[PDB]
RNA sequence: GGAAGUCGGCAAAAUGCCACUGUCCCUAUCUACUAUCUAGCGAAACCACAGCCUGGGGAACGGGCCAGGCAAAAUCAGCGGGGCUUGUGGCAGUCAAGCGGCGACAUUGCUUUCCUAUCAUACCGAAGCAGAAUUCGGUAAGCGUUGGACCCACUAAUAGGGACUACUGAUGAAGUGUCGUCGCAAUGGUAAUUCAACUUAGUACGAGAGGAACCGUUGAUUCAGAUCAUUGGUAUUUGCGGCUGCCUGACAAGGC
RNA sequence: AUGUGGAACGGGGUAUUGUAAGCAGCUGCUGAGAUUAAGCCUUUGUUCCCAAGAUUUG
């Protein structure tokens, strides 16, 4: 795992997005943030220096996996054209004309399973299955609808609220077919999606995350090999 | 506590909510109303009532709410605005109702899910609100 | 706040005027000057 | 760089003109000018306003369809890789559309008058 | 309150903005002009990609209000030399051309119609028959004079106005030696100097004008002012049907808005697109000069790439840039 | 609350600053067409619900949508109940009464 | 308990000069005989009131910033009695408070009398009689202010010992290898010299082990230094790590060290003792080992071995007392981690920055990384608009064929 | 936005704790009249003589005097202006520089504009000042010193004080032959202010907790000067449309 | 003080409003009609006016 911060903010889940096929980072601000992502994934996956809707919070405004990427209807044609030019062919890009524009705060997805804010429209569910090629479950985490921000999820693990009950963790893990952990981040910051960005081989966390959590993410996401 | 942990910097925009104004509670923290008593970052402009805007922090009192959140003046982030404000893009925006969220001075909001549209400005500045936002336009 | 009347603001302003910052004003007028 | 169509008159809205109004239903309304904004504020139905495209097409004052040149236009949400050859023909095909649409609607009005 | 640097608040004793300061002359630089003279046609707005690093909208689209002023190429019609003296600059001599057009001759009379049109008859007559006096005077300028300022007059005939008296002013000549200035001045008699050879679409000029007269509120308005740091966005040519077409727009069009500029007319000459406000109302002559000083603030250095320029109808609420597009959208009228 | 006055007076927004629907995350409230017809409090439904939905899966909603009483104008107005004039609200109420009379 | 936040004390003369200078500068100065008697009275009362506020404001700052010995954790409380003689400190702190009321009473008295002033002079002397008294009141605490400044000066030097966190207190005879262990464990640099009593006072040092932070507080050997060590061991939740000079290279008899450890055993009660055999590479030991709590860990002080093992043993004792196929790319399995030294690390955008002007100047070429058939067009501007219509809506890789499939059709209509 | 203005629901608005309101933030626009100018008619109060300013003239220092600053006709419209004093108490004894018994310090006994005397911003010197934060002191009045009932927040800070002519705009005869164009510049005035965001950094420094700076760059506060592309406001474009009432025996037609 | 002269109308463009009477069977003639410079642009359109009077000027 890595400790990195955007500007002087620990919430690097907001300011960037990362999947098994690409990496999206904010623009015009700290290119040191681009350097951090490039230092670990520069020669493996493309690192796109992009923006969504003229904002630096692209991480919470998009949702994607190794196969497809989604953007809200608020994104410009120019920014969408930029993303498709930079991104390679095997990754599909789509505009999701959907109820709650912030896709990152409502949808957390991997290559095989996605968790969505129940309050999404049926056509959105259909296109997510069509694009992401994952099974869609309209469930909730810790009683909170914002699955994407409170459930940092990857191919080899997942993290949720420490508050959620043990039976709830077991239900989510069994329905996700992946080990799950109820942990914390950034010294009591319960927005796990907004603090931790994870792929199947690397993970980044805020600078304010202590060593105890970093060991926990290392164990659950098994980056040691 | 003003301008604190707000990531980058905010462009100038029209002033919508002067002192002693009522806004809806936007999150599900349990509050209904907020009352502006003071505005952070106001200079010595004579006979100028401090005013708030999207992405601004104001000392707020929960006028209508459960008594535990009441009786303690604390900062709040104005998340929406009714007065028309122009983006640097050029388009002019305005919402139906003045809305605000309940936030600690550090920047982490006290709610769990905010209701309705979110100003694109405040989502840019406040990553914590962007962490807990539903739809931003 | 350092005021624009500051002798050191004026001093460093000078050194900016002696980089390529002013070179893009020297030959920049030469553009029209050959027309 | 997007010239959206206004919600009330269906006329194009160029950057810098008009207003943006966001519904609490997360629906965004674009108005080309203050006239259309105010009319929406009183909540007049565009199907019953004498100078809107929606009203006009509700009474057949325009052709129902133009599949012009075998393809005319569609909002695209799955973008395409940029290519100089492709942009050139799309540039040519686009302006070849307008003259066809103009040519056809000229005879459409001729039929309507008679 | 009110600034004390702008009193006595009284009506300007001039209509054309006086350039009270010219850039410092440096002989290392060769010869160029230092000012110009245009007419405020009106303002529109633009959309631009913003390449300012660190700015919150780096590589993002903004919208900017731009002032369009039409500048038909000025005509150089004389040369003046000022000599340094302990009592200040003093105009030593003045030399003119042969063919001074009727536009500038009108400047010398309050009644051009009733006059006998007798300006510059003896001078032009002796100019042709004996050029030794002209050579002697230019010899004097290149021998004594240290500041060389050329008479240039604007071709108000081309402007869509009703005025006919051309405007006349003194553009200083910075660069080279005094001999180089006189040679440059003598090689441009009776010829025209175009704004494309004076400003280059990206530099940061200072705009001088007289404010719009608001009336009596003491006197308010109609004051001489000097905007600094006004940046050129686009120097267009009046001969091209692409002067309002960008690289992101195509759409063959002209800068003049739908229906002509309000209370000005139709701009069919070389024009300048400055940013923001400029002093004075429309159709008032503005003065443009190079900045007195080198300031390389990043705003003064960064390049500009206009994405789209607006030619809607400023006379109301326009919503169509070009009449072709209006016909395509609107159904075929009864006409 | 006085939602009937807002329904009957679409203009003159009362500058409502009270709260957000008692912790309702989404403002897109939808009322079933069959439920709306069967409802005995049309004023409350009109003042609260932002749209009247007639899903095709529901047999009652599909029958009401295909009914001759429900016209194109009625369906178009009911699609976005947030923006609807006084005449449209009266027309919607009359359509509901006509459908209820036909049903019983 | 960070004692560094205490403002520095003036030395009486400065205290009066600062107080008197403030009164002259911040309050009015000019008055004439012809003014109304109320104005004359109001003027001088303002100075008398103002100086009292200045004196009390300074005095209260001392009384609040100093730590209240009764309300603090008895570790630091017991540390301060040995260092600062709590009675002397309390007497000093109390005297300033008695001073604080005394200035108030004199100020109230002379303001009260001044209401009856009849001429400019009589108010002038009460003001002088005032200013003299609060000046003379303060001058009597010369010893108290000097004592507090010395106490302040040494308080700011003390290390903020951590009582809540897990700790490993180290104690023993002087020069018994404790300094070497502290240097090897804690990043702090404590001077190690053959001179005895090098550890003048307690030295605190934080260490990280088992994903947790432990505070090692070295104590002076064994008297004021011995009393500090005893008090530190008295109230501190920590494991005893006494180091015994097995080789007797420390200059003290092994039996003497055993006797000292037995004497300190009363303080070492209810703690995880450690029987460190210092200078192992370089009798009563069986009696000490019979206790069982002390763990016999050999420590090669001369050979500099076993320090890490001892720390690991101590930490362990303290802890006891308290289908989803992840297709990682093949390049990831052989990726060289970016470390700046080696040139191997591919350049980064951070490095392209510093060569090209730094932050705020370098314009990142956003178009510089499009996967594209050509890197020349890599700066081209794509059309966005034309004739009311967007270019974007028409971009189709097969659009040319839609245009040809057309050409037949229009040729049909014209015919 | 809805009592923050004001001692305050004064006056309108809402009808004939909630709610409304330009009282306020912060004013803007529109209408009539006065207003100004023109033709005519046409007073009175008041009047030693007059009308630039600084200092001084024993007082009362003034409009006349003295010493200066200065000073160019005729007017038009607004505004009414007209050697004190300070930062250090009182009683008693002891010295004792010394003078002629006092005896100096010390010792012991008890009880709008202006000023700088600078709150903030700039710099500076000292302090156990590691970093940060802070304390004291010096130069410094360029520039700020807030919003609400001693309080309670904001803020960089919410420092302490003194007090007919002129003023502001508008014409204007005239030397230099006349008129005009382009200029020169004596003198007068003057303007910018503060904050924090990215780096430089989690680096220097620190056991740790914590954690700066110069430089580069980016916005914001306040103030000033302009401007009307855009959005908003204003309606006598009485521009268009709708509604109410009235008329021609009727429809239309306009009407007010 | 006779000319890309000036004016009065008129046409076109741009605009504001929202589809005029009448006819025919709510619909179509009808984005119609009206207003458009009074501080909008332009005019090969039609007509007229001006190649003056007084005063002051070395």
């Amino acid at each position: 795992a890595l400790r990195a911060q955007f500007e002087n903010s620990n919430e690097i889940g907001v300011f960037s997005n990362l999947t098994n096929s690409y990496a999206l980072v904010a623009l015009g601000g700290s290119e040191n943030f681009y350097s951090v992502f490039e230092a670990e994934l520069g020669d493996v996956v493309p690192v796109v220096h992009t923006t969504i809707g003229g904002t630096r919070i692209i991480g919470r405004l998009t949702c994607g996996n190794r196969k497809g990427l989604l953007v809200p209807s608020s994104t410009t044609d120019n920014e969408l054209q930029h993303l498709r030019n930079s991104l390679p062919d095997p990754v599909k890009i789509q505009r999701v004309d959907e109820r709650l524009s912030a896709l990152g705060n409502i949808v957390a997805c991997n290559d095989y399973v996605a968790l969505v804010h129940p309050d999404i429209e049926r056509e959105t569910e259909e296109i997510i299955a069509d694009v992401l090629d994952v099974e869609v479950f309209r469930q909730t985490v810790a009683g909170n609808v914002l699955t994407g921000s409170y459930c940092a999820l990857s191919n080899q693990g997942a993290l949720v609220h420490p508050r959620t009950s043990i039976q709830e963790q077991d239900e989510l893990s069994s329905l996700l077919q992946v080990p799950l952990v109820a942990g914390t981040i950034n010294r009591g910051s319960d927005v796990i999606g907004a603090g931790l960005v994870v792929n199947d081989w690397c993970a980044f966390a805020g600078l304010d995350t202590t060593a105890t959590e970093l060991a926990v993410c290392e164990s659950i996401f098994k980056l040691q090999d | 506590r003003g301008r604190g942990a707000a990531s980058g910097t905010k462009y100038r925009m029209t002033l919508g909510l002067p002192v002693q104004a009522i806004m809806n509670c936007a999150d599900n923290s349990g509050a209904k109303n907020l009352y502006i008593v003071s505005v952070f970052g106001t200079g010595a402009r004579l006979n100028r009532l401090p005013a708030a805007s999207c992405g601004d922090m104001v000392l707020a009192t929960v006028k209508k709410g459960k008594p535990d959140l009441r009786k303690k003046i604390m900062p709040a982030i104005v998340v929406r605005q009714r007065k028309a404000w122009r983006r640097k893009d050029g388009v002019y925006l305005y919402f139906e109702d003045n809305a605000g969220v309940i936030v600690n001075p550090k920047g982490e909001m006290k709610g769990s899910a905010i209701t309705g549209p979110v100003a694109k400005e405040c989502a840019d500045l406040w990553p914590r609100i962007a962490s807990n936002a539903g739809t931003v336009v | 706040t350092s005021g624009p009347r500051d002798n050191n603001r004026n001093k460093w302003a000078k050194k900016h005027l002696k980089k390529g910052k002013r070179a893009k004003n020297s030959n920049f007028s030469k553009f029209l000057k050959k027309k | 760089m997007r010239v959206h169509t206004c919600y009330f008159c269906s006329g194009p809205v160029y950057p810098g003109h008009g207003i943006m109004f966001v519904r609490n239903d997360s629906k965004v309304f674009r108005f080309c000018r203050s006239k259309c904004h105010k009319n929406f504020k009183m909540k007049r139905n565009p199907r019953k306003v004498a100078w809107t495209k929606a009203y006009r097409k509700a009474h057949g004052k325009e052709m129902v369809y133009d599949t012009a040149l075998a393809v005319t236009a569609a909002r695209r949400n799955v973008p395409v890789r940029y290519d100089r050859n492709v942009i050139a023909t799309t540039l040519n095909a686009m302006k070849r559309v307008s003259q066809v649409h103009a040519k056809r609607e000229r005879l459409f009005y001729k039929k309507r008058l008679a | 309150h009110g600034s004390l640097g702008f009193l006595p608040r009284k009506r300007a004793s001039r209509q054309r903005g006086k350039v009270k300061a010219f850039p410092k002359d440096d002989a290392s630089k060769p010869v160029h002009l230092t000012a110009f003279l245009g007419y405020k046609a009106g303002m529109t707005h633009i959309v631009r990609d913003l390449d300012r690093p660190g700015s919150k909208m780096h590589k993002r689209e903004i919208l900017e209000a731009v002032t369009v002023i039409e500048t038909p190429p000025m005509v150089v019609v004389g040369v003046v030399g000022y000599v340094e003296t302990p009592r200040g600059l003093r105009s030593l001599t003045t030399v003119w051309a042969e063919h001074l057009s009727e536009e500038v001759k009108r400047r010398f009379y309050k009644n051009w119609f009733k006059s006998k049109k007798k300006a510059f008859t003896k001078y032009a007559k002796k100019y042709a028959e004996s050029t030794q006096s002209i050579n002697r005077e230019l010899e004097r300028i290149k021998k004594y004079c240290s500041v060389v300022r050329v008479l240039a007059h604007t071709q108000i005939r081309k402007t869509p106005l009703a005025q006919k008296k051309a405007h006349l002013m003194e553009i200083q000549v910075n660069g080279g030696s005094v001999a180089d200035k006189v040679e440059w001045a003598r090689e441009h008699f009776e010829k025209t100097v175009d704004i494309k050879s004076t400003f280059e679409q990206n530099e940061m000029i200072d705009v001088i004008g007289v404010t719009r007269g608001k009336g009596n509120e003491g006197n308010a308005g109609y004051m001489h002012r000097t905007q600094l740091n006004s940046k050129i966005y686009r120097i267009g040519a009046g001969d091209d049907a692409k002067n309002a077409s960008t690289d992101f727009d195509a759409t063959e069009k002209r800068i003049t808005p739908m229906g002509g500029f309000v209370r000005y007319g139709v701009v069919e000459n070389d024009f300048v697109m400055l940013n923001g406000a400029t002093p004075g109302p429309v159709k008032r002559v503005l003065t443009l000069r190079k900045s007195l000083l080198t300031h390389t603030s990043r705003k003064a250095l960064e390049p500009v790439s206009l994405k789209w320029i607006d030619t809607a109808s400023k006379f109301g609420h326009g919503r169509f840039q070009t009449p072709a597009e209006a016909k395509q959208f609107l159904g075929t009228l009864k006409k | 609350t006085n939602v009937d006055a807002k329904v009957f007076h679409p203009e003159k927004r009362k500058r409502s600053r009270e709260g957000y629907a008692d912790d309702d995350y989404t403002l897109h409230k939808t009322v079933l067409a069959s439920e709306f017809v069967t409802a005995n409090d049309p004023i409350q439904i009109l003042g609260t619900s932002a749209e009247i939905v007639f899903p095709k899966d529901d047999e009652e909603c599909q029958r009401l949508y295909n009914l001759d009483v429900t016209t194109e104008e009625i369906l178009l107005c009911c699609s976005d109940l947030q923006v609807l004039g006084k005449k449209e609200f009266r027309d919607i109420l009359r359509w509901r009464l006509k459908i209820r009379d036909e049903m019983g | 308990a960070v004692f560094k936040n205490i403002t520095p004390i003036p030395d009486v003369n400065t205290f009066l000069d600062v107080v008197l200078s403030r009164t002259q500068r911040k309050t009015p100065t000019v008055i004439r005989s012809g003014f109304k008697i109320s104005r004359i009275r109001g003027f001088y009362g303002r100075k008398v009131k103002f100086t009292q506020d200045t004196i009390t404001e300074k005095l209260d700052s001392i009384l609040q910033e100093f730590p209240k010995l009764n309300d603090i954790h008895p570790f630091h409380a017991d540390l301060l009695n040995i260092l600062y003689d709590r009675d002397h400190l309390k007497i000093a702190l109390s005297q300033l408070s008695t001073a604080k009321h005394l200035v108030e009473n004199v100020a109230r008295d002379y303001i009260r009398l001044l209401k009856y002033g009849d001429s400019l002079y009589r108010c002038k002397q009460l003001k002088r009689a005032a200013l003299g008294r609060m000046a003379t009141i303060i001058k009597r605490q010369k010893s108290s202010l000097e004592f507090l400044e010395q106490v302040r000066q040494h308080l700011s030097r003390l290390p903020a010992i951590d009582p809540n966190t897990r700790t490993l207190l180290v104690c023993g005879y002087p020069n018994v290898g404790k300094s070497s262990f502290m240097n090897k464990v804690t990043r702090a640099q404590v001077d190690v010299q053959p001179y005895a009593f090098t550890t003048k006072s307690l030295f605190v040092g934080h260490f990280d082990y088992k994903y947790l932070r432990w505070q090692v507080i070295d104590t002076p050997g064994i008297n004021t230094i011995e009393m500090q060590s005893i008090t530190a061991m008295a109230h501190l939740r920590s494991a005893v790590l006494y180091f015994m000079d097995l080789s007797e290279m420390c200059g003290y008899s092994v039996a003497a060290q055993v006797k000292l450890y037995h004497s300190i055993k009363p303080l070492f009660a209810n703690k995880v003792t450690i029987l460190v055999l210092n200078k192992i590479d370089a009798e009563l030991l069986q009696t000490i080992i019979d206790d069982g709590n002390v763990k016999v860990v050999q420590t090669s002080c001369v050979q500099d071995i076993g320090v890490m093992d001892v720390r690991t043993t101590a930490c362990e004792a303290l802890l006891a007392a308290r289908a989803r196929p992840a297709c990682i790319p093949d390049s990831v399995k052989t990726r060289r981690a970016y470390d700046a030294n080696d040139p191997n690390r591919r350049i980064l955008a951070r490095d392209i920055e510093a060569a090209n002007g730094g932050a705020g100047v370098y314009n990142v070429e956003l178009r510089d990384k499009y996967i594209l058939q050509d890197p020349s067009w890599k700066y081209d501007r794509m059309p966005e608009l034309l004739d009311g219509k967007n270019v974007a809506d028409f971009v189709d890789p097969e659009i040319e064929a839609k245009l040809l499939a057309l050409d037949e059709e229009e040729e049909r209509l014209e015919r």
